[PDB]
């Protein structure tokens, strides 16, 4: 059985990497994330094994509601729409609820009613750099690497508020497709501190034992 | 033998200066790290900082307490131990003493085996 | 990461086991915990080293214990020449913090 | 200036438990072999 | 025996050459083949008894050496391979081992956990920076976690034969040689903000010698580049 050890069978695997909420009616309620590979530490230990990654991007987004609890007399709501915005690598960024930046024509958007199926959207190796670098020895700030940068994604309600406040949370699911891998290296032993860098603080190779023998 | 005495104490105007000097004999100078300890009257000790051997390459580690005002180094001719105090104030009225370290398996346990005498600072 | 030693004052007649004790904030390695001695009116000494093996010319009435973060060290047979304050030393960031003391007075 | 010939330590002399550590170097010196002379004279060396 | 490269000359007697291949050749990038392609020997470090390892970042160790450090000011773009040769000399009557491993990408960390190392403290050009066997605090703000057993990554050290490697064991060996091609994302990168390759030696047995033989051991570092070449008018 060496099928299941590929580096196909490794690494796509789906895994939710950001959880955030929104309300419409509260002005500073939109939902943001820059798409980085650091985020959670379990995935994040199996991309640092490799220098080198190439991978196309699969995103889902489970959005849910929640009635927020309002005055009184008789809430009743239509079915909710929402916006999910994909700003590429140099595009304009929303710093608002109403901004101009959600109406740009080269930044594409999802829209998508409540009680379907969840909006998946497809990004590709979206790069100048023939990889992707998990490691980088050097300056662009030390070992930030501006060339692999993936993108930011929004969120935001496109109905306006009716009679009561309806908040909703958005986890967005992360499946690294076609992968190639080069240049093996050693997986880590220290725990991780920051999402940006390497720092750490030393520990002992392994776990002891009274006597050799 | 291990002997370790050492020199340079006294009064002081409190924001000033003062340079005491460890002199080291009885063993090879440059294999060993070589610390800083202080002690007020009848207090708890007070770990300064440590200079590591020459395989190490000379490098200093301060504590946190005594960062950029103090200074250890050694002197490339003799085996004397330095220790510059600058910006002196009124609670660092103690007694400074010089130790020593060594590896007990192949590895370095932060123990301080040998002590100096002892010499004694203070301000007014 | 502050150590705590108690008690602080110790009073024991001569041929009797008294033992004290030095915990730890946090956790500190067994390997990076030592003991000293210091007499009234002279420098320190080292006394045990990683918290279990005895130094160089100390006498074999003592042996050093304990792991985690609570530590300590016992005196199988008091003597009176050995009254003097007891220090506890670690490691586990820097710096490297010593112990309050403990001190010991033969009755 | 015409030209030099000097020669440097790189690393020290590494040498085990009972070996001498002064060592000498001898240099020979020859003809390449495809020269030429011209204009016989004396030799400056005579009284 | 007695390789030579432009005007220069070593001598020599086993080598392993990187991922299995052979550097060779790609605006226009000009080809400039026979005027720095020579053997840049830095100078000797000393192995003691208690020392800890050596590093060197790769494309800043040529740097301040000769022309080869005029054609780095005189040009924005370049692909450079490698060829290493590291030696040291000791008797029959020592007895030690080292590791001579060469990492593409090895980030440092820094010893306070917010900061980043600096330039200066990161690579001595041409100079040989140390590892420590003894932990760097954290109250110094921009300086390299030297831990050795972690090897300034956050690693197994032990771990560390996955990169191309070679063991040099004083009793049966004397020599180790690398060949490493060129291992990068781009085809041809900034020179001056990236450092892609680090030689590292680490001596995992400690020197060990009886009285009276010489206390300490030199070790040379012999870099030869092969294929380099720039990008410029």
């Amino acid at each position: 059985s060496r099928s299941e050890s590929s580096i196909e069978n490794f690494l796509c695997r789906s895994a939710c990497v950001y959880y955030a909420t929104y309300t419409n009616n509260s002005k500073k309620g939109f939902a943001e994330w820059v798409i980085n590979t650091r985020q959670v530490a379990q995935l994040r230990r199996k991309l640092e094994l490799f220098t080198y990654l190439r991978f196309d991007l699969e995103l889902t987004f489970v959005i849910t509601s929640a009635q927020q609890p309002s005055t009184a007399s008789s809430v009743d709501a239509p079915v909710q729409t929402h916006q999910i915005m994909y700003v590429p690598p140099g595009g304009p960024v929303p710093t608002k609820v109403k901004d101009y930046a959600w109406q740009t024509s080269t930044n594409p958007s999802v829209f998508w009613t409540e009680g379907n199926a969840p909006p998946r959207m497809s990004i590709p190796f979206i790069s100048i750099g023939n990889a992707y670098s998990c490691f980088y020895d050097g300056w662009t700030v030390y070992g930030i690497n501006t060339l692999n940068n993936m993108g930011t994604l929004y969120m935001r309600h496109v109905n306006e508020a009716g009679q009561g406040p309806i908040k909703s949370t958005v986890r967005i699911y992360f499946k690294p497709k076609h992968v190639k891998a080069w240049v093996p290296r050693p997986p880590r032993l220290c725990q991780y501190e920051k999402q940006k860098n390497v720092n750490f603080s030393p520990i002992g190779v392994t776990t002891s034992r009274t006597d050799i023998i | 033998e291990v002997k370790l005495v050492e020199s340079g104490g006294g009064l002081v105007q409190p924001g000033g200066s003062l340079s005491l000097s460890c002199a080291a004999s009885g063993f090879t100078f440059t294999d060993y790290y070589m610390n800083w300890v202080r002690q007020p009257s009848g207090k708890a000790l007070e770990w300064l900082g440590f200079l590591r051997n020459k395989a190490n390459g000379y490098t200093t580690e301060y504590s946190a307490s005594v960062k950029g005002r103090f200074t250890i180094s050694r002197d490339n001719s003799q085996s004397i131990l330095y220790l510059q105090m600058n910006a002196l104030r009124a609670e660092d009225s103690a007694t400074y003493y010089c130790a020593r370290s060594r590896y007990y398996g192949g590895t370095y346990r932060y123990a301080l085996d040998y002590w100096g005498q002892g010499t004694s600072v203070t301000v007014s | 990461n502050v150590l705590t030693q108690s008690p602080p004052i110790m009073s024991a007649s001569p041929g009797e086991k008294v033992t004290m004790t030095c915990r730890a904030s946090s956790s500190v390695s067994s390997s990076y915990l030592h003991w000293y001695q210091q007499k009234s009116g002279a420098s320190p000494k080292l006394w045990i080293y990683s918290t279990s093996n005895l130094a160089s010319g100390v006498p074999a009435r003592f042996s050093g214990s304990g792991s985690g973060t609570s530590y300590s060290l016992t005196i199988s047979s008091v003597e009176a020449e050995d009254a003097a304050t007891y220090y506890c030393q670690q490691f586990s960031g820097y710096p490297l913090t010593f112990g309050a003391g403990t001190k010991l007075e033969l009755k | 200036a015409a030209g030099y010939v000097t020669c440097w330590y790189q690393t020290n002399i590494v040498v085990p438990a009972d070996v001498q550590s002064s060592c000498d170097i001898l240099c020979f010196v020859s003809a390449c072999n495809d020269f030429s002379v011209r204009m016989l004279k004396d030799t400056p060396f005579i009284r | 025996r007695s390789i030579t490269l432009g005007n220069s000359t070593i001598t020599t007697q086993n080598v392993v050459v990187g991922y299995g291949v052979w550097p060779e050749y790609l605006d226009q990038p000009t080809q400039p083949d026979v005027a720095t392609c020579r053997f840049y020997t830095l100078e000797s470090v000393q192995w003691m008894k208690n020392s800890a390892g050596w590093w060197w970042k790769l494309p800043d160790a040529l740097s301040q050496m000769g022309l080869f450090g005029q054609n780095m000011q005189y040009h924005y773009l370049g692909r450079t391979g490698y060829t290493i040769h590291v030696q040291c000399n000791a008797s029959k009557f020592h007895q030690g081992c080292l590791l001579v491993v060469c990492v593409p990408e090895a980030e440092m960390g820094c010893s306070n956990l917010n900061n980043t190392p600096e330039f200066s403290e990161l690579s001595g050009g041409d100079s040989a920076r140390m590892f420590t066997d003894t932990q760097v605090g954290e109250s110094n703000a921009k300086k390299v976690q030297t831990a050795v057993w972690n090897a300034g990554m956050g690693v197994g050290v032990g771990n560390l034969t996955i990169f191309p490697h070679q063991w040099i064991n004083l009793r049966t060996n004397n020599s180790a040689t690398l060949v490493m091609p060129y291992i990068n994302s781009v085809p041809m990168d900034n020179m001056f903000r990236h450092n892609n390759l680090t030689l590292m030696i680490i001596p995992f047995v400690p020197l060990n010698y009886s009285e009276g033989s010489s206390p300490y051991v030199p070790i040379t570092v012999t870099i030869a580049p092969m294929c380099a070449e720039y990008n410029g008018l």
